[PDB]
């Protein structure tokens, strides 16, 4: 259940950045209706700039660790099917494969190293051949509406937020913001 | 079979070795070229060559590697890595891999690494998609470092007045002012062996820069932990390479998520083995310093930090005072009020036989609040109150004679609190 | 050294001396130098013991440096840069042999001599050798010989060379001979040991009183 | 079962602090007589007193961790026959103590105390009382060979050489003099 939790964890810090989003957009909106009518004090203004800066430093890091939790999801997914499969037909590569593999088995490293190399290869122009007709693909049976919702290619609201960073003083500069704004919504 | 144990063996291993293996005459030549030699026939003969150590770049894309027990010395004991092998794999400077050697070709002296099967500790596949430095990012110390043992004796002595003088944290940036002879090789001791001992899980590392070679050959067999120490037999230059490797693979290594502590002696001769390598600038201050020879000191002395998602990067550093040379005392005015906390000690109070001579008025730290609890905290306030009044070497000898008595530092909080 | 010190360094002494006078170039002395170091190196490599004599290192250095190669870089007074790795080196040899026999190297310095090239090599050397003891000529003008400075003279780990009850007889010592001034000490210690015959009849004539 | 842990401790540390003695001993006869001799070298008086001094040091912790073993194999016995003894006469000493306990059963940790220093001090004056008439006991039934054996007080060059008190900066430096020693004496 490793792949459920990990995609339940995927979820949840998905859901957290949307709400995150929605705080924002709540911040702009009422931003943009203070400046557009009579703002006459500008240390609210100030304070809004404040929350505003550390708002997009907020959203820019929890879409980034969506990005790296799905990324963490679909490469766990992808270990699994990979080992299943291994165990269900694995003689028949060992047959179809059978140099490379008695090189990494019983030589040396440098030999095992050749083998990696030429199996690599091999199994590379295999693939970039055997795509050339591709035809449309489903995903796997117990894992298909799960990957379906998530999505290979995630929001692109996630990776122009992601590619936003900032200088690891700078960096300490949010996180010193981000505490005095939970104090904020403390009080 | 790797290089490490080997070069961990003594002499007397290799030359056994040698002759049962062919090599006769092995008690001429230095160890590297030596174990050089017997890693040639090792690969003559096909033994399977296992490789372990840190990789660094040079001035060329092409990258070289050293070992951790040879001072960090490059030599014929250096390993190849093509700049391929940095890429396809994030690598950079300061990373330690454990992979196995190749036999190297006709021609070329060297064991090329073949490929990396760990880098910094991990896996390669998830250093190639691995958090960076950008992410890394300095904190204020809040987590307590413990050096309090409990065994009477007069190592815990000191540092039970140490704890008591100023606390020490995770990811501080701690620095040490002494006189000569004032006690600081036993004091380096007793506070390494001690977060040796209360924090195992902790890494040590201990720099030793131009020191007497009985003193690096003495905290060698010492310290737990690995201690880096280079000699005044090597020159300025290795010095100062050894100093930025060292400090940048225990930047790569908090970057694992991992506490780093490193005790630096001395940094006021790293500055003037930088003003020795640094070009001069044209701009030259009081006692023959540059403006840009102290800037990569204070780069070092900065980089002292803690990690609020996880690790913490503790650079305590030992500085000397009034050796008769005008610009120590520069680059200590100049480096003045650039740390976290600092540690005073004095003549006069060594000259008494009164051991440690740390400064208990003098010495201070910043932010101990946060760092505390209210109880300890009151409960050291009591203390300078109590202590600031009378003298400075009274106070010594009235806390080390009333402290040797009491076993623990909290049951003395209790033994005086009544008092 | 001049041909008179020489012939009477070499008339009164008891093992073998090395000697150069300074009637040949600084190739003689910097090769002589350097030879010398390394058999007495080879010798001790046999888990002899080596003690060597030497003055001094200001002359040393200063052959070390006229016969290197320029460097490109020129330190404070006038010295090359890499000049100063050679007399380091030398001296840094000094060690006790963990499996056997030792080398010891005695060797002088000389200060205030009317120049520069003494104090810019000498402030690196402040700090490389383990045991120092100090000149000075104030004392020397009026008949305290030696004119060596205790006060600003000692020996770093003293209490393993030594037993542990003469560590504070010394400590005694000291801390009684601080207060007057060095010179005072001075002759306060020779006529002091002047009577006595053994170092336990001076320990005793000061720990009884 | 801990007691013959602690007899044959007690055992193996006074024979290590007697071989201490003699190895001393030896010591201290040979070099006076290379002091009686006309021997020059002058080095081999300062290592031979040097050797003294760390054959002390050792003889003085053996002595040290002798007289700490003797006092946790009394603890221990002394604790085993008294435990064995009042769970004889359990009943008896609670009738003949019945208000402390009273008191102790159901009160608070300062009353328990306090019930506990009036039990001590009034069977203090019980056992004034008792011992006036200063009759002779003989040990236990199966502890008495221990005791025996063991020896009712620590010999008496146990305290004759343990009285010099070595600060812990001492007995470290001494500790590191002894271990160079027993490097010399592998070689
Ligand atoms: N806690 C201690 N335990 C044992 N010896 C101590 C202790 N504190 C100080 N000493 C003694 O104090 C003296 C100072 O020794 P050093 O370490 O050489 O002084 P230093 O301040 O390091 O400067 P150097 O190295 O002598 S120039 C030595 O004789 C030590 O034995
Ligand atoms: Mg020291």
């Amino acid at each position: 259940t490793a792949l459920q939790q990990a995609f339940d964890t995927c979820q949840n810090n998905k859901a957290a950045w949307l709400q995150r989003k929605n705080e924002l957009a709540a911040a702009e909106q009422e931003y943009l209706r203070l400046l557009s009518g009579e703002g006459r004090n500008v240390s609210r203004l100030d304070e809004l700039r404040n929350i505003i800066e550390v708002r997009k430093w907020q959203v820019n890091q929890a879409a980034g660790r969506y990005i790296r939790s799905h990324e963490a999801v679909q490469h766990i997914s992808i270990r699994d099917r990979l080992n299943d499969f291994m165990q269900q037909h694995g003689t028949a590569l060992a047959a179809a494969l059978a140099p490379e593999l008695m090189g990494y088995s019983e030589l040396t490293a440098i030999a095992r190293n050749c083998a990696i190399q030429r199996a690599t290869d091999a199994l590379r122009e295999a693939l970039l051949s055997w795509l050339a007709k591709g035809e449309k693909i489903n995903y796997s049976a117990q894992d298909s509406d799960i990957l379906t919702t998530i999505g290979f290619r995630p929001d692109v609201a996630s990776v122009d937020d992601s590619r936003e960073k900032f200088t690891p003083a700078q960096n300490m500069i949010f996180s010193r913001k981000s505490a005095q704004l939970a104090s904020r919504q403390s009080v | 079979m790797n290089l490490t144990e080997l070069k961990n063996t003594p002499v007397s291993e290799l030359i056994t070795l040698g002759e049962n293996m062919g090599l006769e005459n092995l008690a001429r030549m230095r160890k590297q070229d030596i174990i050089f030699a017997i890693l040639k026939q090792h690969a003559k003969s096909g033994e399977d060559i296992f490789g372990d150590g840190v990789l660094e770049i040079l001035q060329d894309g092409f990258g070289f590697l050293r070992s951790a027990d040879s001072s960090y010395l490059a030599g014929p004991d250096d390993i190849y890595v093509s700049p391929s092998q940095i890429r396809r794999f994030n690598l950079r400077t300061g990373d330690t891999i454990s992979g196995k050697i190749r036999p190297p070709k006709e021609g070329e002296r060297y064991f090329a690494l073949l490929k990396v099967n760990e880098v910094n500790f991990d896996k390669p596949e998830n250093a190639r998609n691995k958090i960076l430095f950008e992410n890394l990012t300095p904190l204020h110390a809040n987590s307590r470092l413990r050096m309090e043992r409990g065994n009477g004796s007069t190592e815990d002595l000191t540092a039970r007045v140490l704890d008591l003088a100023s606390p020490i944290g995770r990811g501080q940036r701690g620095l040490i002012v002494a006189p000569p002879k004032a006690g600081k090789t036993m004091l380096l001791q007793n506070i390494a062996q001690s977060i040796a001992y209360n924090h195992p899980d902790c890494v040590l590392m201990v720099l030793l820069i131009d020191e007497r070679p009985e003193e690096v050959t003495e905290m060698q067999r010492l310290v737990k932990g690995e201690v880096v120490a280079s000699t005044f037999d090597e020159p300025a230059s290795r010095h100062v390479q050894v100093a930025e490797m060292v400090i940048e693979k225990a930047k790569r290594l908090v970057e694992h998520k991992k506490d780093v502590i490193i005790l630096l002696d001395s940094i006021t001769r790293l500055a003037r083995a930088y003003n020795t390598v640094v070009p001069a600038s044209g701009k030259v201050l009081t006692g023959g310093v540059d403006a840009n020879a102290l800037h990569r000191p204070k780069r070092f002395f900065g980089a002292a930090r803690n990690v609020e998602e996880g690790g913490s990067l503790t650079i305590i550093a030992t500085a000397l005072i009034d050796t008769g040379s005008k610009m120590d005392e520069v680059i200590y005015e100049e480096f003045k009020g650039t740390g976290n906390m600092e540690l005073h000690l004095s003549r006069k109070i060594a000259e008494k036989r009164v051991f440690p001579a740390i400064d208990y008025n003098r010495s201070g730290t910043r932010k101990e609040e946060l760092l505390t609890t209210q109880e300890e905290l009151q409960k050291m306030w009591i203390l300078r109150k109590i202590i600031h009044p009378m003298g400075e070497i009274d106070a010594m000898e009235f806390l080390i004679n009333k402290l040797a008595m009491t076993k623990t530092n909290d049951d003395f909080f209790e033994m005086m609190k009544r008092s």
